[PDB]
């Protein structure tokens, strides 16, 4: 949900497995359906 | 790393997709049209025998026995070694 | 010269043939010492049969027309009792290496 | 002489491999861009020359 | 007019457009192009067997239509 | 001291592959790999082992284990493709283990361990299988005396 | 008449489609529904579905409602017929309850395989004896008012069935030196069928047996000069060794 | 990538308790769900 | 005889595997991996001031995800080699900083980036 | 018949859907119901898990929703099938408990290799008898009425399989000494299929020497106007070359 998905244009709750709706948050897990290299320039951060 | 692409990858698939397109102009305009919409080819959705049927106008008959007759064409050996490789 | 062989009961040169006191790679070594004449362009092959205790050497080699071998005391391998060793050797015409 | 060195075959097929397949479709010893990497990776004479 | 005879000299045996016969005994002789049977002299023809003068004349009558004649004609 | 066999020497590489239970199914050793040639598997036995004795190059097949599973995301291309030719209904990859660049040999040995059997395996794999591959290197340039 | 089992429905595909119950003809009706029920008969007891057979039967234009035209047609023949024979299958129909020897075409192929066997054996007689009565289950023609391209491809194909069983019960009868009707109805075939040169090259072993010579030769001339004006090939080199061991006078064929 | 047309999206805009206003996107067939989380502070 | 033989210390890259936490390409004979071009090489590359050859050693020919595949593609189809990129190596660089509370952004000459 | 233990649970696929369970049928199901049993039958049993259940039941597109419907389709093939012969893993479906002879591809598969067997053994009754029981697997089109892209890829796939099973089964004929049914079957197949080079090399080489060579040029023509007009290339160099050798007649083949 927060760095990207693990696949290209697949969420994490097994659904939206298609390429043509990229761009889209899932409602059931909320991951971004997008390209597997966006996990190299995405971060998040620890509330200390 | 499995998900690195592999540029051998990519330029057999850019090259399919460019033969592809070649080999569709190569047959008739009316039969690149019909398969074009089977496969949905030209889009990102494949369509059925009777989405078809209403805006070009013909019965199940006569689109089934012309995609098989498709099919059958692109199965001649002639227009297999341009693909057989291709897998 | 000899350029192909095949031994009975072997399926590649680094095995052993069992009743022999030396391997199959030293039967190779030996068997390029091994000088004869062939007038046949076509290649031919020879017979190598021994059976039993005893030394095999280039004389009980059997050629067919045409191929003899010239240097007959040769030795090729030495059989146990239980040796055996069938070997069609072949020759074919040529020139250099 | 000079400028010049003396690359294997293996080497020079490994090295030039992207170049060898353009200049066979451009030659067309083979049909199309699979075919010539599958006729390098078997290494035939054609390839070499 | 090099093409022209080039074209008509690369075109195979199938766009002669005439019987069976004929065509059955110039593909047995292993003749399979127009100008392989303009290279051939009388002589080469008038002695296939089973090939009568309605095939020779049938045969000139082609060649006059696409306008060409034989060798030493 | 090349045609006398002087300088010579008898090189056995060893390379190995096994076959495991993963996730998604157990990978076999087997005859049938698919989208290949019926002559690259000629040198094949009936369980997927080359012959003891075959002449190996750069590229060819050993032991031909199929991946039971991979991850299916069909483009219409291919899919029309794989109309059009028709593909084998099991979904499998090849990675069976090849030969690696610049090696010749002759098989010698072929050793086989198996689950089902009393050999020791460590755990997760079933079969696993071990291909002696030998050359008669002679001398050329390069070598180091 | 001996295997008239009460109670058997029999069909006919030899000749005009037709079928029989007890002995019985049915109404069968339209030749179009005939044309359906020949392509189902056809396939000795295989299944087949709707769409192969319109694109079969029906050809590159079927009318814009062939599928309520099948289904209306097969609803006649479930009336015509015993409701247990027509099944649906998947979409598809198809022909079943058919016992042995019922089809004529199943009893023809068992007929032919049965006359094979005896001759592998050595009964000649028996041979020529069971595909003679599988040549009389033949009704004229092929398939009479058989609409369809499917319906041309199968009359081809059983007279060249025909036309090769008639061929091969010549030469086995002219090895058994009953030339007297053979010569009659080789003679008859070669008129009707120009084209099958077997029968000539039979014709050629029947003269040379029956005795007479120069007829044969006649014959020789006339196959030679049709091959040459509407072929213009050489002959085969197996007939050129029949002619000229003829014209050797072979005691071995004699 | 190329010929490929993306689906129709729109724009939901969700508020939380300390103020944080933020855009971010939802399919037209998808279901718009009132519960989601903040973009700045995690809040409801 | 000595065991540095000839037959195995040939090796040689076109395009083979990539190293998972950089895109560079990896090493070794065994995994088709690539030479290395250590630090003095590229000083012996700005020695002779070549500027681009030295460029394209370093971002074209590795560590450029974007760069690696269209050049392939422009070799095959023959076309002139296209821009070079920026190298994976450096953002990974860039994310590896900004994670120890560094706030490293690049602008340009308009704005940031 | 032989082969009918007593417990045996048959499947086939190279026919229609069906289920025979010692003797008495089993009711399949919906068209949905029976391309997922069929896609089970296809993998010899794996688990293979719902989403690709999923893939190969529609494809592209299926519904949302639809997990819960394979979930009762699975319940339907439970409920009229054993509770053992399914069952599930990480929820993947599989069949297990399929003996030898259980399924017709199976069977095909080893029929196949059995008549290679024999062909590299030179044996050809034992071959010719295998080709035979292979040739009466296959029940009318394969795979009957059963949706999905899925579906047609292992439908042309096996329908090219058995084409070239045919074409072996001819030729072995051809070469032990079998032509009048031989002619028969390649009329009969290029009457259904007529863009096949190999079927019509295969009438050339049939027609060669069963003394027939007019209609077989004539054929042969009809092929290249065909190939000209929806091709406009030329023909494999086999058959040109095969069309050569016949033309000067060589009896070195007989
Ligand atoms: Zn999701």
């Amino acid at each position: 949900k927060i760095f990207g998905p693990t696949r290209d244009w697949e969420c994490y709750c097994g659904k939206y497995k298609r390429v043509r709706f990229k761009g889209i948050i899932c409602e059931r897990c909320g991951v971004e359906v997008t390209r597997a290299k966006v996990r190299r320039e995405r971060m998040g951060h620890i509330e200390l | 790393d499995s998900e690195a692409v592999v540029p051998a990858d990519a330029v057999s698939f850019t090259l399919l997709q460019e033969q592809l397109h070649s080999v569709l102009d190569t047959l008739s305009e009316r039969e690149a049209g019909v398969v074009s919409m089977r496969f949905g080819l030209t889009d990102g959705q494949p369509k059925t025998l009777d989405e078809i049927g209403k805006v070009y106008g013909v019965t199940r008959e006569r689109i089934r026995q012309i995609e098989s007759k498709t099919m059958s064409k692109l199965r001649h050996p002639s227009r297999s070694q341009v693909l057989r490789d291709y897998l | 010269a000899v350029t192909s062989i095949r031994i009975d009961g072997v399926l590649h040169e680094f095995t052993t043939v069992p009743g022999v006191k030396e391997d199959v790679t030293d039967l190779i070594l030996n068997i390029k010492q091994l000088v004869v004449s062939s007038e046949h362009d076509e290649p031919v092959v020879m017979y190598l049969r021994k059976q039993g205790p005893g030394l095999v050497t280039a004389a009980d080699i059997a050629p067919p027309a045409g191929v003899e071998v010239h240097n007959p005391d040769l030795v090729l391998a030495t059989l146990n009792g239980k040796g055996k060793l069938e070997m069609e050797l072949t020759v074919e015409r040529g020139r250099g290496y | 002489k000079l400028h010049q060195c003396g690359l294997p075959k293996a080497m020079a097929l490994e090295l030039f491999k992207p170049f060898v397949m353009k200049r066979l479709v451009d030659l067309n010893h083979a049909q199309n861009i699979k075919s010539a990497k599958r006729m390098v990776e078997r290494g035939r004479t054609v390839v070499y020359d | 007019t090099d093409a022209a005879l080039a074209a008509d000299l690369a075109l195979p045996i199938e766009e002669l457009e005439l019987t069976v016969r004929s065509y059955n005994c110039l593909k047995r002789e292993g003749i399979h192009s127009v100008g392989e049977l303009v290279a051939r002299s009388e002589a080469d023809l008038l002695d296939i067997r089973n090939f009568g003068a309605k095939s020779i004349d049938e045969v000139k009558a082609k060649l006059a239509g696409m306008g060409l004649a034989l060798k030493d004609s | 001291l090349v045609q006398d066999d002087v300088l010579s020497s008898i090189h056995i590489e060893e390379h190995e592959v096994d076959a495991r239970d993963t996730k998604l199914g157990p990978e076999e050793i087997t005859r049938d790999i698919p989208n290949v040639s019926e002559e690259v598997l000629a040198d094949l036995d009936e369980r997927g082992i080359i012959r003891i004795g075959a002449e190996v190059v750069a590229g060819d097949i050993l032991v031909g284990k199929v991946t039971p599973k991979g991850e299916t995301e069909l483009t219409p291309e291919e899919r029309l493709l794989r109309a059009i030719f028709g593909e084998k209904a099991r979904e499998v990859r090849d990675t069976s283990l090849k030969v690696p660049h610049g090696e010749i040999g002759k098989v010698i040995g072929v050793r086989v361990f198996d689950r089902e059997e009393g050999d020791e395996l460590p755990p997760g794999v079933n079969q696993l299988v071990r291909v002696y591959v030998a050359q008669k290197r002679k001398i050329t340039d390069g070598d180091k005396l | 008449a001996e295997e008239e089992e009460s109670g058997a429905l029999r069909f006919g595909v030899l000749g005009p489609v037709r079928a029989w119950r007890d002995g019985e003809t049915l109404a069968t009706g339209s030749p179009q529904q005939r044309a359906l029920l020949a392509a189902l008969l056809l396939r000795e007891g295989r299944t087949a579905t709707a769409g192969e057979l319109i694109d079969a039967l029906w050809g590159e234009e079927p009318p814009s409602q062939a599928l309520a035209a099948v289904r209306t047609y097969a609803s006649r023949l479930r009336k015509v017929l015993d409701p247990g024979v027509l099944v649906s299958e998947s979409g598809g129909y198809a022909v079943r309850g058919l016992a042995e020897g019922a089809l004529d075409l199943a009893r023809a192929q068992d007929l032919a395989s049965a006359a094979e066997k005896a001759r592998s054996a050595g009964d000649l007689c028996h041979a020529r004896d069971l595909l003679r009565r599988a040549l009389d289950l033949w009704d004229g023609e092929v398939l009479a008012g058989v609409p369809g391209p499917y319906a041309q491809t199968q009359r081809v194909r059983l007279g060249e069935w025909r036309l090769q069983l008639l061929e091969t019960r010549l030469d086995m009868d002219l090895d058994q030196g009953c030339h007297a009707e053979a010569v009659s109805e080789l003679t008859a075939l070669t008129a009707a069928h120009p084209l099958r040169e077997r029968l000539r090259e039979l014709l050629m072993l029947a003269l040379y047996r029956s005795g007479r010579q120069a007829e044969a030769l006649a014959v020789y001339a006339d196959t030679r000069r049709l091959l040459a004006d509407e072929l213009g090939v050489d002959p085969r080199p197996g007939l050129q060794e029949l002619q000229q061991r003829i014209l050797q006078a072979d005691p071995a064929l004699a | 990538d190329r010929g490929i047309d993306l689906a129709p999206r729109q724009a939901v805009e969700y508020a939380c308790e300390k103020g944080h206003r933020f855009e971010m996107p939802f399919s037209v067939e998808a279901e718009i769900p009132p519960e989601w989380e903040c973009k700045v502070c995690g809040a409801q | 005889k000595l065991h540095h033989l000839v037959d195995d210390k040939l090796h040689a890259r076109s395009t083979g595997p990539y190293s998972m936490i950089t895109q560079q390409p990896l090493g070794g004979k065994a995994q088709f991996g690539g030479q290395r071009f250590g630090e003095m090489e590229v000083w012996a590359l700005e020695a002779y001031g070549a500027a681009y050859a030295l460029q394209e050693l370093l971002t074209i020919k590795s560590d450029d995800v974007t760069g690696r595949v269209k050049v392939y593609e422009a070799i095959v189809k023959g076309e002139n080699i296209p821009e070079p990129g920026i190298p994976e190596s450096f953002k990974v660089l860039i994310k590896e900083m900004q994670s120890l509370c560094l706030n490293v952004e690049v602008l340009s000459s308009d704005g940031m980036s």
